[PDB]
């Protein structure tokens, strides 16, 4: 049958946390120290098999790795959804204020 | 059943259109049976109430509040910043009385479908085939009488 | 002789005996109005959908493509064209020209030339007939209004895709978007426009009723009173002193016209000036000098906004703004 | 388009009945002695 | 060299660079060096759409179409890694660029076929043992064809995937199962295939040009109808650089 | 968005056209969105980014200077839109910014003036013709031209 | 005179069908959703941001 | 399997009998695509009769 | 398209020339009163 | 409702020290904010980057914290990105870049304190309408 | 059938224009 | 398929009705495809022909 895949995602951890594989980059403003520098690196280096794989992004500084560890509790990963990552939508999803 | 049917906006005479002609049955259909009273709950088990459509509105959003009027769920338009979706809030619907008495639905599209009917009040099953009904509300003879006699006056 | 054959032509062109006056303005008016009318009729019936907003989202305007009289329109040329002139011969094919809204440009440019020449033609025949010359000054008011919505507003906004759409529902779309983007209801020139057309209708009914009220008895109880006037009779057909005696008592004496020339000048001037201002409203909101903005003008002692009816208007304007051309904006401000 | 099936007869009679009324009155005026 | 004001409005901006008839050389490949395509340009000259016949037994044909969206069709400023593989073949891995164009063409009789002409995420490889790129070199590869509209796009009744209504709000009490395909938007992701036939090589400058043929599906209107098969033919230009 | 990591050349917008960059009808690379209509614009802060094919993606990726970012932000926020009481911004803007562009003041005033001067031309041109011919005060009752013309029918 | 039923049947089934009539209904839906909470205060409307109909960006 | 005579066409065969076989929209009654009939397509014939 | 363009240019030029030479042909004298204009 | 000393009492630093603004201070801050900032920050939003607003809760999660007078005054001298990693005076008005943002050229320490106090007081009056955008108009 | 109806009414109006102008009751001075 | 379709009585012009109005497609339908030639056989395997 036909299903809206975005509504379906809202029932996964994507609807509860920042999904490192799908969520638009503005969501990283919700927590201290993640935007824009780490947020860019995270979206650029996605997808991730598990949240803690975010710690392995090449070139991270030692403080950045600590900042990421403080925020892993706010991250999740789900399977990449084409509708959320095409169109450059992770960088600008057409929503402002 | 007759009491539940009065508590349904498809019988409200201020829901019609000047050129939507004929019987009310031509719009929502020939009513067959009450489905029963839908009780919506979130995943914590709190009962939620669908905000009903006022007669002024041809269309209306789907918003669910607790008994104190605090918004607890809705059907979002933009999804990217949704906080209250039925999927996030685990909204379910259970029916008491009527055809669906004793049944509970958890599939979000199905729960949302019933929530869309609940903005109209009590939920009915309709025969939409016999008259090839188009799903658009019409007024009753109360409405047509009033119109003709105010205009003629 | 060339000079004789040419003078025979000039005499026929300017002849006061043609059932419809031609004249030199008519030499331009007749081909341009015919081209615009023929293209409009064919397009209104049969044109395929047009990508008005340049986003590959074609809007169906014609009857054959699923419209009725109320929803049909000839759709403006594409936003991708902007203000570029898009004649048939610049298209790779008629198919391309139709997709991109070519018919609209052909129609509006021939129409505008045609109505400007119609106005000059009103001057011209009055000159041939020995009349006074200012009937085209009255007609300049509707001409100015048509030019505002078909030419000046798209120039100011940079695209014929924002000009008046040539249909009944298309007109309402233009009006509603305009209100969100300029708050035209709060612009004093539109207010003067409304006074012009409300007042013109009022004064038409007033003048019509006062003359009708004082017709001199010239007919029997059977026949229409219209037979009491014969075309070209020398005597006036109503008692203007009776009419003035009624209206001066209805309000007060000095509020009423007893001079028929003053009265009829006023009847001309009120709607004409009102519509001049209406047209100037559109033509200056074309450059985004917009209606009064009293959004959050009233503030309490602490600094809370106390809403006024102006703020309720603003909420409706926002609802129009966020919904219109729902796939066309990528950035947060609608700057044209 | 799925239009109302009575729209055609409604429009036809809306045009025909009053137009015919006027044509009747006009022609019988013309035929009166002048 | 032409400037913008030499070019503007002529249609030349939608045309890929060309090479002279003297460009029949060979660009040497050093298997120890890394390479990139600094610029890849793809200029369609023909759009063909496969007819969908009723019998479904006779072989359907690709038929000509009329472009209605003007000189807006070319892909350009595309770049990516040009890998040298163990067998001497080359593999181009597309990374960035103006690598899509919406295009609408019209069948005989008027049916309009929108498509997302694209080589997004192209990976295309030559034959083995390309010690030099010559006019005998060919590239063959596959690319992604995402939905022609992206997830925010709203239909004329305001329905969409990542935004919009989820029902036909103008028919409030209609039965919904019959409208499921129009109400529930779906985001297509399919594969296309492309071949690049190198016809000219400037061995000195690292520039190549030739013809291409690509095959891909057209717009399915976010799941509302079946897409059509499209064949795109045109010319290409590419500039190769050590990296 | 490019600073955040977007590949602005390959970013497909909701319609299928580029969200940031697209082609004009003759192929030049231009800014996307509704500003596709304004691709004839030229200004000194933008031309460094333009090449023979239009906007140059390499220059966009590598060569935008801070003074260009400054100028674009300044000009975006001083767009010539504003109310008659000089509230800057779109018509839905709240009060705060006291701004109407000089370009809007000068364009509107001179359209108003040019329009009435065309009306004055018509007025005085028609009157000058009628006065030169000797009927600017009206029709001579004893010599009315139309009375000497054959009827139209 | 709110709707044309034949237009709504076609548009509901055919997401490529668009007229100025359907365009104006979208504006109406915007007016209702964005003006009703302040214009009808006795209704105590609370429309969370996510349910408000709106196009892209704006 | 769906020629003009299955579709109740009455004047179309008379245009075709004397050589008018193509539409301005690009099709011909023998099943061709991308043909140019010139002015004397089925539509041009109809227009000429109206004028 | 090129033949259409030339045709329209000629047609436009023709009517515009009629207008200009027409109004140059002693138009002030084409009135019912003083014709010595 | 009234603009009381309590409403005008705002955090001076992250350590919990407060300052009570005068009514004259707040009004000066409002005027200077219109003069130098409202073209982009009208109503608490940010027109050229809507992802970052002037809500107190947003300022509290910036690095270094910007939800206090000293944080906001420092920002107007030497602005950074939201994570503090990058100095952005070349594209954001500040005392450090008053050469290219001339409306900053005459601002005193007192002026910056006033602007900062306006930014902290305004959500205490307007609530979620500050930084809310058109949804809250 | 609805397109035919709309075009038919329009065509009748244009015909009426023609008769109203060229076959009017001639205005006559008496 | 075109030759087989002529060998079908739904295209015979002597099969209609005076008040059965419209195109032939309105009766048996819009032809889509030939089903193929039907060969009937009995249990002994003799080929049989429908009258
Ligand atoms: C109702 C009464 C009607 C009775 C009938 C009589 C007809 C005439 C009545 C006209 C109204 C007169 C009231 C004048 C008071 C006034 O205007 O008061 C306003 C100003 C004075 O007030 C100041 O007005 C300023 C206006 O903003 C301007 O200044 C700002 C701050 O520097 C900004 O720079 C802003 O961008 C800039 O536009 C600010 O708001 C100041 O705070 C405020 O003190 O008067 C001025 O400017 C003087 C302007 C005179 C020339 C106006 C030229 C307009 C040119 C365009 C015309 C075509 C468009 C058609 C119009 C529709
Ligand atoms: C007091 C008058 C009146 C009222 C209130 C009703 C009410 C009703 N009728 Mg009944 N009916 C009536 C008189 C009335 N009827 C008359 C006189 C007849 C004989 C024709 C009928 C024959 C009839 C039938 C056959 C049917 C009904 C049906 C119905 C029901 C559906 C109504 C509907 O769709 O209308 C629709 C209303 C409109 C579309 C509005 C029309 C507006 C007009 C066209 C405006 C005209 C404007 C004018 C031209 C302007 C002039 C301008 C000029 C001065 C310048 C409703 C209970 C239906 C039903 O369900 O029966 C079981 C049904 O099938 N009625
Ligand atoms: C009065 C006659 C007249 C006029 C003024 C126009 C005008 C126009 N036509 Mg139309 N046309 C006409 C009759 C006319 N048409 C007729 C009879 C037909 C059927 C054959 C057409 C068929 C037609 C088509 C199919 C198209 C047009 C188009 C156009 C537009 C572009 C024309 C152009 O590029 O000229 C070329 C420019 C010149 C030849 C230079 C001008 C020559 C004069 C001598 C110079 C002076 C001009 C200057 C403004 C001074 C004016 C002086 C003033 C006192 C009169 C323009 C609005 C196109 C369109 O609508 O695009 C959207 C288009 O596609 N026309
Ligand atoms: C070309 C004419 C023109 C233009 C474009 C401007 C533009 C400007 N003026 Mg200047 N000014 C002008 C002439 C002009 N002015 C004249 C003639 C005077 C002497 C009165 C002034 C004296 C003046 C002062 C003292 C000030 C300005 C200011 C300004 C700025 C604010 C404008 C404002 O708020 O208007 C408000 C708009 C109105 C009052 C609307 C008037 C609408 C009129 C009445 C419509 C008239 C229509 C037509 C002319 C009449 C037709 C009648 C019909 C029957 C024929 C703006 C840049 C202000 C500024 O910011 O300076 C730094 C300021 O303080 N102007
Ligand atoms: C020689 C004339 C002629 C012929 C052979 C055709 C043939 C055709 N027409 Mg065309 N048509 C014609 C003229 C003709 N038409 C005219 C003049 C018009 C304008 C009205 C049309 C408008 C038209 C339309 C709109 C359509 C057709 C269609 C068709 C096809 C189906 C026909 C059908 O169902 O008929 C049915 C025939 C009858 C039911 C017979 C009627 C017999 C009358 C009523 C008897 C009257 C008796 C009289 C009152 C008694 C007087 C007694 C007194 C003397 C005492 C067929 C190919 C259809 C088609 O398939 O198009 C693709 C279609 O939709 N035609
Ligand atoms: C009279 C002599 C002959 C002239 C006939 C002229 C007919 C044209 C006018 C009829 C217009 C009807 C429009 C709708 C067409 C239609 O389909 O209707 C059809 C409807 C019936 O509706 C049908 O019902 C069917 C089941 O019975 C089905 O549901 C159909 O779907 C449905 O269309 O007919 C009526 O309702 C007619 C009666 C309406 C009375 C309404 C009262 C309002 C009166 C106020 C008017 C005052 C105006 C003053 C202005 C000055
Ligand atoms: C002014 C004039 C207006 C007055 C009109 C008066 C009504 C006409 C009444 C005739 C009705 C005939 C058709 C039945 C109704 C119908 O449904 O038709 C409908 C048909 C069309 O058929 C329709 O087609 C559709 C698809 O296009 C669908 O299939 C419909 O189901 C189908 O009904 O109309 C016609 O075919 C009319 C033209 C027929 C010409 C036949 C030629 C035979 C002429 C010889 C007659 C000589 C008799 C002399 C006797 C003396
Ligand atoms: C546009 C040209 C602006 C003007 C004028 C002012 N600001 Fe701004 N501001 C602007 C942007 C694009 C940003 C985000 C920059 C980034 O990349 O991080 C900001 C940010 C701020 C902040 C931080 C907000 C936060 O949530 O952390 C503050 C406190 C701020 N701006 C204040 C401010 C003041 C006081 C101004 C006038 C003196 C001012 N800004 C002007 C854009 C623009
Ligand atoms: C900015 C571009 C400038 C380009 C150069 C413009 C040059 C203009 C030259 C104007 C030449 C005028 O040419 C003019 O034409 C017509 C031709 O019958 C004449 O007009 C004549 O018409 C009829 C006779 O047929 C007489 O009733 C009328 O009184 C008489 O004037 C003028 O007497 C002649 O002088
Ligand atoms: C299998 C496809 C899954 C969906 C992937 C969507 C984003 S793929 C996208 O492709 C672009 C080049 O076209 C690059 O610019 C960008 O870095 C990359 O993320
Ligand atoms: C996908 C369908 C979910 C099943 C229950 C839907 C809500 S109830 C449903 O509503 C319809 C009108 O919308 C009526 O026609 C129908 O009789 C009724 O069963
Ligand atoms: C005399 C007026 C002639 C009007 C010509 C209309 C365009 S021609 C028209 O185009 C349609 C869509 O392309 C085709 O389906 C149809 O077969 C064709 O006749
Ligand atoms: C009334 C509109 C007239 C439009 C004229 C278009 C001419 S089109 C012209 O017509 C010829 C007809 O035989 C063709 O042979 C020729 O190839 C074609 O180009
Ligand atoms: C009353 C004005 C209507 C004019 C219509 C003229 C169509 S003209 C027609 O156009 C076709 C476009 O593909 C060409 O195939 C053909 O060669 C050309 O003659
Ligand atoms: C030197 C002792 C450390 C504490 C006093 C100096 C830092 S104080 C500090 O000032 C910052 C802006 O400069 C703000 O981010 C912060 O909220 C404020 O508390
Ligand atoms: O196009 Mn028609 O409308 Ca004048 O704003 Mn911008 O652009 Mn579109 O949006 Mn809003
Ligand atoms: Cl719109
Ligand atoms: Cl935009």
């Amino acid at each position: 049958e036909l299903v809206n895949v975005v509504d379906e995602k809202l029932g996964t951890a994507y609807g509860e946390k920042i999904d490192l594989n799908n969520t638009n980059i503005a969501a990283f403003i919700q927590y201290r120290g993640l935007y824009p520098t780490l947020a860019k690196l995270i979206v650029k280096n996605a997808p991730y098999e598990s949240v803690e794989d975010v710690l392995n992004i090449p070139g991270l500084t030692e403080r950045q790795k600590q900042i990421l560890r403080e925020n892993l509790e706010h991250f999740t990963v789900t399977e990449v959804e084409t509708a959320l990552v095409e169109g450059g939508d992770r960088y600008n999803n057409g929503l402002y204020k | 059943e007759k009491l539940a049917f009065y508590d349904y906006i498809g019988n409200n005479p201020a829901k019609g259109g000047l050129f939507r002609t004929g019987p009310m049955n031509k719009g929502d259909g020939i009513a067959q049976a009450w489905k029963g009273h839908a009780v919506f709950r979130n995943k914590e088990g709190e009962e939620l109430f669908v905000r009903r459509m006022p007669a002024f509105f041809e269309s209306f959003p789907v918003i669910l509040t607790d008994k104190n009027g605090v918004v607890k769920a809705d059907i979002p338009f933009r999804r990217a910043e949704s906080k209250y979706s039925f999927e996030q809030q685990g909204v379910t619907v259970s029916f008491y009385g009527g055809e669906l008495n004793g049944q509970t639905f958890t599939d979000p599209p199905t729960v949302k479908s019933y929530a869309r009917k609940a903005i109209f009040g009590e939920i009915f099953e309709f025969d939409t085939e016999t008259l090839n009904s188009d799903g658009i509300f019409r007024t009753s003879p109360r409405g047509w009488f009033t119109f003709a006699h105010a205009v003629f006056a | 002789q060339t000079a004789n054959l040419w003078e025979r032509f000039c005499d026929w062109i300017t002849s006061t005996e043609n059932r419809l006056y031609i004249g030199w303005f008519g030499v331009i008016m007749i081909p341009t109005l015919l081209a615009a009318t023929i293209c409009f009729v064919i397009a209104f019936i049969a044109a395929p959908p047009v990508d008005i907003d340049g986003i590959r989202e074609p809007v169906s305007g014609s009857l054959l493509y699923g419209n009725n009289i109320i929803t049909a329109a000839v759709v403006p040329s594409s936003n991708a064209i902007g203000l570029h002139l898009y004649p048939i011969w610049d298209a790779a094919s008629l198919d391309e020209w139709l997709y991109n809204g070519g018919p609209y440009q052909l129609i509006i440019f021939h129409f505008l030339i045609g109505i400007f020449c119609y106005m000059g033609r009103e001057w011209e025949l009055s000159y041939r007939l020995g009349m006074r010359p200012w009937i085209p000054v009255a007609f300049s008011a509707p001409v100015a209004a048509a030019t505002a919505v078909l030419l000046i507003y798209p120039i100011g906004q940079g695209s014929f895709s924002d000009g008046l759409m040539l249909g009944i529902s298309g007109t309402f779309n233009f009006m509603i978007v305009f209100q969100a983007e300029h708050n035209i209801l709060m612009h004093p020139f539109h207010m003067l426009g409304v006074a012009g057309v409300f007042g013109g209708a009022l004064f038409a009914a007033m003048h019509g009723s006062l003359v009708t009220s004082s017709l001199i008895r010239e007919t029997t109880e059977t026949e229409s009173t219209n037979y009491g006037y014969k075309f070209g009779q020398e005597e006036e057909t109503y008692n203007i002193v009776a009419a003035h005696g009624y209206f001066g008592r209805l309000i007060f004496q000095y509020a009423s016209f007893n001079n028929s020339r003053s009265l009829h000048f006023f009847l001309a001037a009120w709607p004409v000036v009102g519509i001049w201002f209406a047209a100037l409203g559109i033509s200056t909101m074309a450059f985004n000098l917009n209606g009064f903005n009293f959004n959050h003008s009233v503030v309490d002692a602490q600094g809370n906004v106390i809403n006024t009816w102006a703020d309720i208007i603003n909420r409706a304007n926002i609802g129009i703004e966020v919904m219109h051309e729902r796939n066309a904006h990528n950035f947060p401000l609608d700057l044209a | 388009m799925e239009v109302n099936q009575l729209g055609l007869i409604a429009t036809a009679l809306f045009v025909l009945v009053p137009s015919v009324f006027l044509i009747i009155l006009y022609v019988q005026t013309e035929s009166q002695q002048k | 060299t032409l400037t913008y004001d030499d070019i503007v409005g002529t249609g030349l901006a939608n045309k890929c660079p060309t090479l002279d008839d003297t460009a029949r050389g060979a660009y040497p490949i050093d298997s120890s060096q890394t390479y990139r395509i600094a610029r890849l340009c793809l200029q369609p000259t023909t759009f063909l759409v496969k007819e969908e016949p009723k019998n479904k037994r006779q072989e359907a044909e690709f038929v000509p179409t009329k472009l209605v969206t003007r000189e807006t069709t070319s892909l350009d400023q595309i770049q990516g890694e040009l890998k040298v593989n163990s067998d001497g073949s080359l593999t181009f891995v597309e990374e960035d660029g103006i690598d899509f164009q919406p295009v609408t063409v019209q069948m005989a009789g008027g049916e309009r076929i929108p498509l997302l002409f694209t080589v997004k995420n192209l990976v295309a490889s030559t034959q083995p043992n390309v010690t030099s790129i010559t006019t005998s070199t060919d590239f063959k590869g596959e690319f992604n064809v995402p939905s022609y509209r992206t997830a925010n796009f709203l239909d004329p009744k305001g329905r969409g995937l990542a935004s919009g209504y989820d029902s036909a709000i103008a028919l409030p009490q209609a039965k919904e199962e019959e409208l499921a395909r129009a109400n529930v938007k779906r985001f297509s992701l399919t594969k296309g295939q492309i071949s690049l036939n190198v016809a000219k090589v400037d061995g000195r400058t690292g520039e190549i040009a030739g013809t291409f043929e690509s095959e891909q599906l057209s717009d399915d209107d976010m799941g509302a109808h079946e897409p059509h098969e499209v064949k795109i033919q045109g010319v290409f230009y590419a500039s190769i650089e050590p990296a | 968005d490019q600073k955040l990591g977007a590949n602005v050349g390959s970013a497909q917008g909701p319609t299928g056209l580029g969200k940031y960059l697209m082609r004009s009808p003759t192929g030049e690379i231009i800014f996307g969105g509704e500003t596709m209509r304004f691709w004839d614009f030229r200004g000194p802060w933008l031309e460094p980014l333009r090449g023979p094919n239009g906007l140059d993606l390499n220059k966009i990726k590598n060569d935008i200077q801070p003074w260009q970012e400054r100028r674009a932000a300044e000009y975006m926020t001083h767009a010539p839109l504003g109310s008659l009481n000089s509230v800057g911004g779109v018509a839905t803007e709240i009060n705060s910014v006291n701004f109407v562009s000089p370009r809007s003041w000068l364009a509107t005033s001179h359209f108003v003036l040019a329009f009435f001067f065309l009306v004055g031309h018509l007025w005085h041109a028609g009157r000058a013709r009628a006065a030169a011919a000797g009927f600017e005060k009206g029709i001579d009752r004893e010599s009315e031209p139309v009375l000497s013309m054959p009827s139209l029918d | 005179s709110y709707d044309f039923i034949s237009q709504e049947i076609r548009a509901a089934e055919d997401p490529e069908f668009e007229t100025f009539y359907t365009k104006n209904l979208l504006l109406n839906e915007g007016i209702r959703a964005w003006m009703a909470p302040q214009d009808q205060p006795h209704e105590n409307f609370v429309f969370p941001e996510e349910v408000l109909p709106r196009g892209n960006a704006l | 399997l769906n020629p003009m005579w299955r579709q109740g066409m009455f004047v179309l065969p008379f245009m075709a009998r004397l050589g008018v076989t193509g539409s301005w929209s690009g099709w011909s009654i023998t099943g061709e695509t991308g043909i140019d009939p010139g002015f004397w397509s089925f539509e041009g014939v109809a227009l000429a009769h109206i004028v | 398209m090129e033949t259409l363009k030339i045709t329209v240019y000629i047609v436009v030029t023709f009517f515009v020339l009629l207008f200009v030479f027409g109004f140059l042909s002693g138009d002030p004298a084409r009135n019912p009163k003083r014709k010595d204009l | 409702a009234e603009l009381t000393p309590e409403v005008l009492t705002v955090p001076l630093n992250s350590e919990g020290k407060t300052i009570t603004l005068t009514e004259k201070q707040y009004l000066e801050g409002k005027r200077l904010f219109q003069y130098a900032c409202a073209s982009c920050h009208v109503g608490g939003i940010t027109k050229t980057n809507p992802s970052l607003d002037l809500r107190t809760e947003t300022l509290a999660l910036a690095t270094p914290p910007r939800d206090n007078i000293e944080g906001l005054v420092d920002y107007m001298k030497n602005p950074t990105t939201y994570d503090g990693e990058q100095e952005i005076a070349e594209v954001h008005p500040s005392l450090r870049s008053a050469d290219i943002f001339p409306k900053m050229r005459n601002l005193t320490e007192k002026d910056l304190v006033a602007i900062a106090g306006h930014i902290l007081v305004e959500p205490k009056i307007l609530g979620d309408k500050w930084g809310g955008g058109k949804v809250y108009y | 059938m609805e397109t035919i109806t709309y075009v038919f009414i329009f065509a009748c109006i244009i015909a009426l224009f023609f008769f109203a102008i060229f076959f009017r009751e001639p205005p006559r001075i008496t």
